[PDB]
Order: C-alpha cells, then structure tokens, then sequence
C-alpha cells in the first residue's frame, strides 16, 4: 500500500506501488554453420545432376 | 539522449512498421515530408524524440529504421507510399525472391546472400548514433523471412553489438489469417535460435488481435490494415517512454530490468484498453478503474491465456491521457481484493506505473475511437506459456510424420535441428511450470 | 514480377494450352492483338507473371508451343488468340509420335528437344526472377506424354532450383480407345513422380462423367471437356496472377500442398459446373459454392474423396462476396467432416478470395486437394497396364524403338509404390 | 451435428453421458486427438486446458473446471478454508485439520496438548486403505513419515449420528453440477454409504465400523447388505427414519446445512475458476461427502472432483448432466436438480 519513487514532469509522472513484500557464438562459428548448410545443398544438387546425367 | 534503431523484417514486420512510424509522426507532429515545425532546433539536438528520429540540415526528421524483405513487393509500397520522403533509399532493402514460408530458405539459403548488406546498412545508422541503446526488431514467427532471416540477423547483431540490448515484437501465427501450414515449424525454429539473443520479446497473437477487432471494432472480417493499426497502438504505448519525457522505462535496459527476472523467460504479456469503435454514435468514456480492471480480462490480452492459473514476476502499467496516481492506486486496491493475482514468492506484489498526460493519438479515418485515457499493462506471467504449449503440440503432430520436413532439409538444414529446437522449447515449458506451478 | 514460363506439348497440350491463354488474356483485358484494353488496374499489377512487354505496349504470352507434327499448331495460329503468340516460339516437327511414348521420349522427340530448349532459354533470360515452369499435355499419347516428360527432365537439368508444374490429362477408355494409352500413361507417371513439384491430375474419365451425368451431354466433344479444363486452369492459377496473400507463387504453393516429395498429385475441383454457350440464369450462394466444390461430382480426377483423406486443401473463391460468410462456410465443412482431414497436419485447409470473377459468372469456387483417394486414379491406370503387360501385348511397338521390357517393369513398380504410399498415409 | 471427444475411458459417469449423446443422433464422437470438437470429456490428470478455445468456428466446452483441484485435494481444501476470508475460522462445519509433511506440525502438536488437557484424530492423504485413526500423535506422525506423500491430520468425529437398529456409522454423498454460467445444481437424490459393523468407541484398529467406504464394507465386513442393499440407503428411507426416530426431517435437520456448505465452497473459488469471459467454457460434476453428529450437525469431510455415482441413480443424473450442462450450450432439435441460487 506504499508509493515510492514518484517522479513528475510536464509530460506526466511515474511511480511504484508495493502491495506486499516477497515471502553467444562467434562470427567464425556462424560462418561454419552457414557454409556447412550450403555444402549439403551443393551435394544434394550434385547428386541430382549426376542422376540426370545417367 | 540514447538512440534506438528499429528493424523491420519480412511482410509482417514491414507493414506493422509502416503503421508504427505513421503513428509516431502524428504523435510527434512530424509531417510526411519529414518536417517538424515544433522542432525549434534545426539540423540536430538531443530531445527525447531524437531517440527515434535523426535530423538533417534541411530540417528533415528521418526514422532510425531499416526495412528488410527478401521480396520487393511489400517494401515497394513504402518506396511509393505517402511516407516515401520519410526514409532515404538506403534504409529500404529488398531481394528478388522470398523465403517461401521456409525458415531454412530464409535463414541459410537466401539469408546468406544479403546478411552482410543488411549489417552494413545497419552499421551506417549506428555511426549516426552518439550513444546507441540497441534495437527493436519486428517480425512474424510464421513467414520464412520473418522467422529465418531474423534469427540470422539477431545472431550477427550480438556479435557486432555484444553490449547493446535487443527487443522483439513478434507475431504469433493464427489460422484465421495464416498463409502456411508449416508456421508451427518456423515458429519453433526461430524461437530456439533467437532465444539467447533477445532480451525482451513482446508476442502478439493474430488470433487475439483478430477477435478484438471483430468484437470491439465490429469489423466482420478484419484485414492486416485493421490488425496493424491496433498493433501499432500497443507498440506505441510500449515505446512511448523512449520517445517522450518521463522516468519509467527510459532506456531499453529498463525493460529487461523491470519485466525480466529470468533471461529465458523474457516474454511479457501485453493487455490493452479500451478499444472503442469510431463508428459508434457517441460513447461513455471509461474511468481509470474500468480500463485498469480490463487489463485482467483475457479478452483484452495480446495473447489469449488465463493469468489466474499462473504467477506474476513483474507488472507494469502504462497510462496515456487523463490519469492521476490517486485514481490508479484506488483502482488497484479494488482489483487486488477482487481478482486472483499471485506473484512468485521471490517477488514483491507490486506495480510499476507510468503516466503520460497526452491521450492516445488515433489515425484520422481509422476504426479506433479517440479516448481520454488508455492503458497498456505489461505483465510477465507464466500463463503465456499456454501459447508455447499450443505451438509445440502442432509441431509434434506434423514432425512425428516428418510432414514437410524435406522442404527444410532441401535447403541445407539438417533434420537434427528440428529436434534440437523442439527440445529447447520443451525445456522452456518446464521452466515456466517450475516458476508458476506447485502441488 | 516473378515470371512463369508456359509450355504446351502434343495435340492435347496445345488445345488446352490455347484455350487457357485466351481465357486469362480475357480476364486480364488482353485482346487477340496483344493490346491492353482492360478497365481495372488489378489486371495489370502482376500480368508480368505470364506475359512479356514491348514497345507500343504489346503484351506477349510467355508461352512455348511444341509438337512433332504441324497440325494442331496450325489450328492455334488460324483461330484467335493465335496471333498473340510469339512466332519464333512455335517449335514443331513433321514425323509425329504415333501415340507412342518411346517415339516422343527416345527417338522422334529427341531430335526436336534441343530446339525447344533454345526457346526456353531465351525466355528464361528475359525474366527478372524466373520462379518455374508449367506444362500442359496428355499422358495417353506420344508427344505430350513421351516428349513432354523428356522436356521436363532436360529443363530440370538446366534449372534444378526452379519449380516444375504440370497440367496432366489422364487417359480414359470412355474418351479415347487407343489401346496403348495405359502404357504411355504409366511411363509418364513414373517421370512425373520424380521430376515435378506439382501435378494437377486432369482426368478425362471425370471430365466425361461430368459432361454426361451432370451437364446432360449425350455426346460430349473435346470442346466440352476443354471448357471444364479451361475453367479449372483459370481457377487454379488465380492466386498467381492477381494480388493475393495465399499461394501467390509456385514455391509457396508447393510448400503448403506437398508434405512429402512424391505425393504432389492434386485433385482439382470447380463450381458451378457449366456448359459452353449455355448462360446460367441463377448465380450460386457462398454455401452452394462450398458444398459443390467439395462434392465428389465436382472433382476433375474421378476419385471418391470419401474413399480417402485430405492431406492439404487450397480453396479459391472468385467474385464479389462476403469474406465473413466464406470463412464461416469453409469452417463448417471442415468441422462437419473433420474425419476426412488428417489430424497430423493442423489447419491444412487454406482459403483465398479474388474480387475479379471468371467470364460469364458473378462468382465461382475452385478446389485443389491433395487427397489419398487419388490412388484410385493410378490404380485404374495400373490395372489397364498389367492386363496387357502380363502378356507383353503390343510391346513390340516400343521395343522397336529401342526400349527394353525392364523399363516397363520399373515404371509399373514405381506407380504401384506410389499407390501404397498414399494408402499408408490414409491409415496414419 | 455436434461433436465430442472422450479422453477418460475409466469414467463410468461420462461413459453413460457419451451413450446418451450418441442416442440423440445429433452428436458425433471423434478420435480422441481430433481438435475440431464441441465438447471434451477430458482426462483426470493434466488436462490440456491451454489448447481449448483456439479453434475458429467452434464453441468448445469441457467437463472440468481448471483450478477446481484446490477444492478436491485434502491438503488443498484445508489451506483453502483457512486462508480464504470468505471461509476462514468463521467456518463451523469443517473439522479441525492440519497439513503435515513427512507445515503445521507445531500447531497440530499445540492443539494435541490442549485437547489432552476428547483427543481422537485421523490421518489421511489424497493418495482404499492409506488411513490410520489414533489417539496418540506419535502413532500418526510415525505413519505420515512411514508413508511417502503428504497427509492431512483431522479431528475425528467421536460422536457421530448412529443408525438404529445396528448402532452404525455412515456418511452422505451429494452430487453437485456446476454449469458454464456457474449455476450450482444439487442433485435431489443423495446416498448414504453405511457401515455394517456397530460403532465401537474403544477399538479403533478394527476399521470397519469407522470407515464407511463401499469397498471396505464389501471386503472387511460380514454384515454387508444385511441392513440395506449394498450398504446404500437413499433419501426416502433416511427421511422416514429421521421422522420416526427423531421426529425431524432430512431437509430441516441436514439438507439446509449441506446446501449452505456447498454454496459456500463453490462461491469462494468462483472468481478463480469461472469461465464466464473465457475463450472456452467449463462445467463439472462434484461429489461432496458429509458427516453428521448426534446433535444433527453437518460436517464437510471432503470434495471429489471425479466422482462416480450410485447404480440406481446413473440414468437420471447422467441425463440431467446432458440437459443442464451440455444441451444448454448446444441445444437440440420437473427438474432433478435443486438450484442453489447466488
Ligand atoms: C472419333 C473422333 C475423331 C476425332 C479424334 C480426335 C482425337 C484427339 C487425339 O486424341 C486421340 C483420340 O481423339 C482418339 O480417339 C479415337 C480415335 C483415335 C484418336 O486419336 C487421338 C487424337 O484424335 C476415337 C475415339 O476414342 C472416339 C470416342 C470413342 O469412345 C471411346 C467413341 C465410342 C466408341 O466408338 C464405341 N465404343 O466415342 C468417342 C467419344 C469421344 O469423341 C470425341 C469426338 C470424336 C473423335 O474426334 C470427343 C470426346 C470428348 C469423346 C468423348
Ligand atoms: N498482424 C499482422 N500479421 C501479418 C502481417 N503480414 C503477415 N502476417 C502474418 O505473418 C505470417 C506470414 O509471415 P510473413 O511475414 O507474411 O512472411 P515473410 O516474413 O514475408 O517471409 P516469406 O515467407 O519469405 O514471405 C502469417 O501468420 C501472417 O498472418 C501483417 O501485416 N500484420
Ligand atoms: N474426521 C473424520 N471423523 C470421522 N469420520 C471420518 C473422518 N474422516 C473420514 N471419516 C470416515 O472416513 C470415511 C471416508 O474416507 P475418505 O473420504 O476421507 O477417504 P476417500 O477420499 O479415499 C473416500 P471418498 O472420496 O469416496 O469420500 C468416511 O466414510 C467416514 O466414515
Ligand atoms: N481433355 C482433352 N483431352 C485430349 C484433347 N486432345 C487429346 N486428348 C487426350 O489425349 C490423349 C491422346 O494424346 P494426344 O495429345 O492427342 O497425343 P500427342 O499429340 O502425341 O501428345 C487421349 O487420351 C485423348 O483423350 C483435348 O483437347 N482435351
Ligand atoms: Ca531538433
Ligand atoms: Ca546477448
Ligand atoms: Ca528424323
Ligand atoms: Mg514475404
Ligand atoms: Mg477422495
């Protein structure tokens, strides 16, 4: 039931009311993922072209 | 004054971004030309609004924003739109063909060819900043670009800006307006990859927005334009503290501090009131008590869930208009003894309150009526995990049959990433349950 | 802005191909001279998907007409919109294929295939961002079936990352009594299973029964059938050439409709079913459109949807109507017959709405279903195949062109496997 | 044509409800994992309430109230009555109870010392058997530590009302139906699960004159069905007994208190479980169990969230469930309930 940190200005105001107290991967690794995915694509397409060549 | 850069990814991001920056211009009295008459200091300054707008010598106020889409069709409308003079061409980035609702296509295949371009375009905005706070990133979960490219961008941002904060505005998929059966896949994949890179994410379920438009705006079949103007109001309520003079949530870091006790559980629930139809002949203006009480009604939430069967970790009340602290405190007193509001034991049962005397600005000709007072409640409740549960269940149904999976594997993604992402979501649900559930 | 390249091969392919182009040319306000006289600006917003431009504002169909004989392509030139086609895009031989898959795929067609790809290559170079190809053809003949699938294979080899879409007319003993058609169709299906992303199964069996039982045509003509084919092709391509959100390009469509790579054979549907030159007096309501488009008697594949389950469905409503009522009606259908929709693909029914209606109608509905009931179609073809092949009947017509019996066995095995795969997901 | 799903095969009550719906020809049963349903007869544990009300075009209803477990768990019910100001110590119809972990141990010990200076208690948990009656706290505490899960220590009613002839203990089961509007319907037909062996104040170990469970009376008793069939006496007979033996009536001496207790418990938790403005709707059938002392004072013993029914009463009650809890939401093409207005 206590109000704290009441701040006022021309635009408005703010405060806090308490009703009760308590009871990353590097750029290297990212490139290694993107290029590893691209290689799997290149491999899959290479197989298709090989199959179509047969 | 510390700068904020907004990044809009994919169709949902761009179109929502359009609505927001349109609303920002009205709120700050900025013209479509970029001119702002009330700005006495020409060609610079460090006012609160300067956090979102930079200035030129000719007195033009341009948004600190970048738009990115793998397809040109949507951003082309921005290039030719009413706010074409607002952005300089560098800020608007587009590709030739999109991610085709495929996370892997947007993340790996196509994403690899434009990521360096986007980052360089972002670096140019950063160089214009004297003290960058971080980024606000708008995107859908369901799109291939919104999901796949965004997660790639967030990973790169953490690398190039390891100290800056990053907030999300994410669109959760809804069948009533969805355009792909694989949106559950795309949602889980992007959430897994972005999770450690996002400091605070505000999810918006299209289902909730759709029904609000139908129920309260009397719109029979809501369009994206209908959805986005409503979404922009919520986004405006949330970013208002960064753009105006105040003492609550003054910088991006405050959002994490006030709303996010645990890093992974960084998904605050947004509730907004009142939503009134402009077509209604006259209207009884709702009091502080009535709009505050409506913040605990599931029908007004940006995500449909039941906060009664969860726990609160934090609660922020953002008022716009005719509101004084006295009436707010009295409204809370009535509500606390009326509704079921439980906080976690290691948290104080309290509310952080911010008031902005300026009433909500509405788009002239829109569907929202002008009100003398509105409020947006930001509450970090475990109840929002219901949305994770729903999403994960739809994932499991399809993935058990490996339906559509070949579309992702074909783009270079390994099948193992599916189960890895899913197990991450599985742990996420468990975290929510640990915090909000007992016997 | 993303271009599609259209190819029509053989007699059937060119006949339904021409009928398709005159219909969409009309819808986009394009006359036989290739000039735009349309009133709406919607007709032109995405007209580059199917058309090229030129000085004097001439819109030229991005279409390639192919055949091993000049006959049918002569008919295309003579009658409109015969002069909208780029003259250098007419690629034809003299020998013919004699309703023989082997001749189209291995001997006669092989000699003409290179000159076709040169034209395809020139078209692809004019495209700012090619998204894929669409082929019209029959499976029962020799050129469309044999040379058609040869083209598909050689096109995929040169454009492996593009979408391949086909309108494939399945043979029926009710419409054509050429005895080797089951051979030609089985050889073709083997090819389609491997080399297309999306195939619309346009079944002459279903087309005949619609004209006979529903349209009350005692002696239906190919003009009658192509009337149904044309309306269907217009309906299924509506989301590609008009401003829309759902299935706006070939790849997004395939991603929504194809849960497994081999299962990309769609059952098309349409309502209302009408006959050419016959003016319908009463327009249908939204409820009527919805019920009819899902009706077994409105399917172009001649399969009973009740005999299987829907994996995915795309619905397109055209004309000025209530989006709200459309949403309600599409919802009740699923909720009324939820058992027929697989539960392990949530929300697998998508709906699109276009304001611009087809010619002669204030509103219509087009159905695109990926149903396991399509197995009945391939099962029908397979029985007609084995009856002859178990005795090696008429096989000398093919072995004479250099083919071996083993190639027939493999084709038959693949189609039978396709049938069993549909069955396993019908019991999932 | 309405649709529903069954996710609890073991529920005899909703098995009958399922039969009636099909017999109408206006309902259709779907696969238990088909999301396009109107009605869900959900499971007893971990019912996925979070996935309800998210199917466009469908009005969805489920036969359970999320959060009603607060009333249907022995430990939960005790904590609820004490902390809830709507009940609190201003509750004179609930036996003195304490939650004990293998915590209100000190408070229970303090109460045990005062009673010693009628001091008979009973230990029980939510998880037949598993119960021990004793006059010594050490015996009860050893059992609670002997067992695994949490138990509830409650004052044992030493002076219960005894049926004559027989001199035997008994309890009352009341079935209560709460619909989507939170109307509270009391089934007019209740049942008395009686003990066969005469009540003995001395010997507590011979648990057969103390425990009136239907299973125990047909497995530890030799007088099963001698006094009444299946040890089940219904309201008509019990009313006649009260009139002949005590010159009073069931309505006046007992039923008024039962209706009061029922209304009190459910109104208390209403704001926490009501689905009035929810995206999905709830209803639920409850089983209230009462005790009556020699002074005709009614006591609440517990509340069952997944109750069964008496064999003779299945047809009537399950039909009433369809009429009031289901058809009220999904209409088709005197009442057996008493509406406890509020
Ligand atoms: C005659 C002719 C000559 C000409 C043949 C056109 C065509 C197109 C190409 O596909 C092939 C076919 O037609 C092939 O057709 C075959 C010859 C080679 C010719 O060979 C090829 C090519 O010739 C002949 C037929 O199959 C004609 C069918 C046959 O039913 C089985 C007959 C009953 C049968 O006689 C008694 N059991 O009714 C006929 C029913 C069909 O009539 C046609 C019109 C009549 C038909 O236009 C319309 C369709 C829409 C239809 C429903
Ligand atoms: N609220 C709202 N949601 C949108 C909007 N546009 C798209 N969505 C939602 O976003 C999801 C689809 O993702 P998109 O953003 O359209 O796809 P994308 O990011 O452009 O990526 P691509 O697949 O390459 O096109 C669907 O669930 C839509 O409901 C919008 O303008 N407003
Ligand atoms: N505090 C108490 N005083 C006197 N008798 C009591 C009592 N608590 C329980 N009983 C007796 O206990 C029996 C019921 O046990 P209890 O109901 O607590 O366990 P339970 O939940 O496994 C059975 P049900 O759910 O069917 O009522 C009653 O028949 C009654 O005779
Ligand atoms: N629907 C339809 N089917 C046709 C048409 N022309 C031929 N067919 C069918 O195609 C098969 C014959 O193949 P056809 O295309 O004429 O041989 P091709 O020229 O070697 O490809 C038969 O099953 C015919 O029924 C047509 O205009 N419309
Ligand atoms: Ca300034
Ligand atoms: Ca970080
Ligand atoms: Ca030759
Ligand atoms: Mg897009
Ligand atoms: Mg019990």
């Amino acid at each position: 039931m206590e109000v704290i940190e009441l701040n006022k200005c021309t635009s408005g105001q703010s405060f806090e009311v308490i009703l009760k107290p308590p009871s990353d991967p590097s750029l290297e690794e990212i490139q290694k993922k993107l290029e590893a995915a691209e290689e799997r694509r290149k491999y899959q397409e290479a197989e298709l072209l090989k199959h179509l060549a047969e | 004054m510390r700068e904020c850069i907004s990044i809009h990814v994919g169709q949902a991001g761009v179109q929502i971004g359009n609505a927001c920056w349109e609303l920002y211009c009205l709120e700050h009295g900025i013209q479509p030309d970029g001119q702002m008459p009330s700005d006495k200091t020409i060609g610079g300054g460090d006012d609160s609004f300067n956090t979102f707008f930079s200035e030129t010598g000719a007195g033009k106020h341009v948004p600190r924003a970048v738009f990115v889409d793998l397809e040109p069709t949507v951003i082309d409308e921005v290039r030719t739109g009413t706010y074409r003079q607002l952005f300089h061409p560098e800020q608007l980035i587009t590709g030739k063909e999109d991610a085709a609702n495929n996370y892997a296509r947007g993340h790996y295949t196509i994403g690899k060819e434009i990521i360096d371009l986007v980052l360089d375009r972002i670096r140019k905005l950063a160089d214009q900043c004297t003290g960058l706070q971080g980024f606000l990133v708008f995107h859908s979960f369901g799109g291939g670009t919104g999901s796949g490219f965004t997660s790639l961008l967030m990973e790169r941002l953490s690398v190039d800006y390891g100290k800056k904060s990053k907030l999300e505005f994410s669109i959760y998929p809804a069948p009533q307006v969805s355009t792909a059966v694989v949106e559950p896949y795309n949602s889980i994949l992007t959430t897994h990859t972005t999770l450690e890179h996002s400091d605070c994410a505000f999810m918006v379920d299209n289902e909730a927005i759709y029904d609000i438009c139908r129920r309260n705006l009397d719109i029979e079949r809501p369009t994206y334009t209908n959805l986005n103007r409503l979404i922009s109001q919520i986004v405006s309520s949330i970013t208002a503290s960064l753009r105006f003079d105040g003492a609550l949530n003054v910088d991006l870091t405050e959002f994490q501090t006030n709303l996010v006790p645990y890093p992974r559980i960084h998904f605050p629930l947004a509730t907004y009131a009142p939503v009134i139809s402009a077509e209604k002949a006259y209207h009884e203006q709702l009091s502080v008590a009535e709009i505050t009480n409506a913040c605990f009604e599931p029908a007004n939430q940006m995500v449909k869930c039941d906060p009664r069967h969860g726990k609160y970790m934090a609660c922020c009340l953002l008022y716009r208009g005719d509101v004084v602290p006295k009436d707010v405190n009295a409204a809370i007193a009535t509500i606390k003894t009326k509704r079921s509001i439980q906080f976690v034991d290691w948290c104080p049962t309290g509310f952080k309150v911010g008031i902005n005397y300026q009433p909500p600005t509405v788009v002239p000709g829109g569907d929202l009526a002008k009100v003398q007072r509105a409020v947006c409640m930001l509450s970090n409740t475990t109840a929002i995990a219901e949305a994770w549960a729903r999403l994960d269940h739809k994932f499991d149904l399809m993935y058990a049959k490996r339906a559509f999976v070949h579309w992702y594997v074909g783009e270079g993604m390994e099948e193992g990433e599916f189960s890895e992402a899913r197990e991450d979501m599985a742990a996420l649900e468990k975290d929510y349950e640990e915090v909000g559930v007992d016997s | 802005m993303r271009e599609i390249v259209h190819i029509q091969a053989g007699q059937c392919g060119n006949q339904i191909g021409a009928k398709f182009w005159e219909v969409i040319s009309d819808e986009h306000g394009i006359d036989p001279t290739g000039s735009y006289h349309g009133d709406s600006d919607l007709q032109l917003e995405r007209i580059n998907v199917y058309y090229n431009e030129a000085t004097g504002n001439k819109y030229v169909p991005r279409a390639i007409l192919v055949d091993l004989e000049p006959g049918t392509m002569d008919s295309v030139r003579s009658g409109p919109f015969g002069q909208i086609f780029r003259p250098d895009n007419f690629v034809f031989g003299q020998s013919g294929a004699g309703n023989n898959w082997a001749k189209g795929h291995y001997t006669e067609g092989a000699e003409l295939v290179d000159s076709v790809l040169d034209v395809v290559r020139k078209e692809s170079e004019s495209c700012d961002c090619l998204q894929g190809f669409q082929l019209t053809h029959s499976l029962g003949g020799g050129t469309g079936s044999g040379m058609g699938t040869l083209l598909i294979s050689k096109i995929r080899e040169e454009y492996p990352d593009r979408i391949m879409n086909t309108f494939s007319v399945m043979p029926s003993p009710k419409v054509s009594d050429t005895v080797v058609e089951p051979y030609n169709a089985t050889l073709s299906v083997h090819q389609l299973v491997e080399n297309t992303d999306e195939t619309y199964c346009i079944d002459n069996e279903a087309l005949y029964d619609i004209c006979f039982r529903t349209l009350k045509l005692t002696t239906p003509t190919y003009g009658d059938l192509n009337h149904l084919v044309s309306a269907t092709m217009s309906g299924v391509t509506t989301c590609l050439r008009f401003p829309g959100q759902l299935n706006a390009d070939l790849r997004k469509l395939a991603v929504n409709m194809v849960p497994f790579p081999r299962l990309h054979f769609f059952m098309p549907g349409f309502a209302p079913l009408t006959s050419r030159g016959s003016q319908q007096y009463r327009a249908l309501t939204v409820p009527e459109l919805t019920q009819q488009m899902f009706d077994s008697k409105n399917m172009m594949a001649a399969c009973d949807p009740r005999h299987g389950r829907y994996l995915t469905v795309a619905a397109i409503f055209r004309g000025r109507m209530s989006m709200k009522e459309v949403d309600e009606q599409m919802l009740n259908v699923q909720n009324k017959n939820s058992s027929y929709f697989v539960e392990w693909i949530p929300n697998n029914v998508k709906t699109a709405v276009c304001d611009i209606p087809p010619r002669g109608l204030k509103m219509s509905a087009t159905f695109i279903g990926n149903s396991t009931a399509i197995q009945e179609l391939f099962k029908r073809i397979s029985e007609q195949f084995t009856a002859m092949f178990r005795r090696k009947a008429f096989l000398h017509w093919y072995t004479g062109e250099g083919m071996d019996e083993m190639e027939f066995t493999e084709a038959e095995s693949n189609m039978n496997d396709l049938v069993s795969e549909y069955q396993q997901y019908q019991d999932a | 044509m309405y649709t529903f799903v069954v996710r609890d095969e073991n529920s005899s009550v909703y098995a009958e409800v399922s039969r009636l719906l099909l017999a109408t020809g206006q309902w259709k049963r779907l696969r238990k994992d088909n999301p396009r349903f109107n009605l869900m007869l959900g499971e007893r544990n971990r019912l996925p309430f979070g996935r309800l009300g998210h199917e466009p075009g469908l009005v969805q209803l489920v036969n359970y109230y999320r959060g009603a477990d607060k009333l249907c768990r022995k430990a939960s019910l005790v904590k609820l009555i004490k902390t809830s100001p709507e009940l609190s110590e201003s509750c004179t119809w609930f036996p003195e109870s304490y939650v004990i972990y293998p915590d209100e141990r000190e408070v229970f010990l303090a109460a045990y010392n005062r009673r010693r200076e009628g001091n008979v208690w009973i230990a029980k948990s939510s998880a037949g058997e598993g119960i021990l009656i004793s006059s010594e706290a050490s015996e009860l505490l050893d059992f609670i530590d002997e067992q695994g899960q949490v138990h509830v220590i409650q004052k044992y009613l030493e002076k219960p009302l005894l049926l004559e002839p027989g001199h035997r203990k008994f309890d009352i089961r009341s079935w209560v139906l709460v619909d989507h509007l939170y109307n509270i319907y009391l089934y007019r037909e209740g049942v008395l699960r009686t003990s066969s062996e005469p009540y003995n104040s001395a010997n507590f170990q011979d648990k057969t004159c103390h425990l009136t469970n239907h299973c125990i009376q047909k497995e530890y008793s030799k007088n099963y069905g001698r006094y009444e069939e299946g040890n089940e006496m219904f309201f008509e007979e019990f009313n006649q007994y009260l009139m002949d033996a005590l010159n009073t009536t069931l309505e006046n001496s007992i039923l008024l208190q039962i209706k009061h207790i029922i209304r009190s418990c459910l109104m208390c938790i209403e704001p926490a479980i009501s689905t009035k403005h929810l995206h999905y709707q709830s209803f639920q059938l409850f089983g209230f169990d009462f005790m009556v002392d020699e002074e005709l004072k009614v006591w609440l013993i517990e509340v069952n969230g997944a109750p069964a029914c008496a064999q003779k009463l299945y047809a009537e009650l399950c039909q009433g469930i369809v009429d009031v809890a289901i058809s009220s939401v999904f209409p088709l093409a005197t009442s057996i309930f008493i509406k406890l207005h509020h």
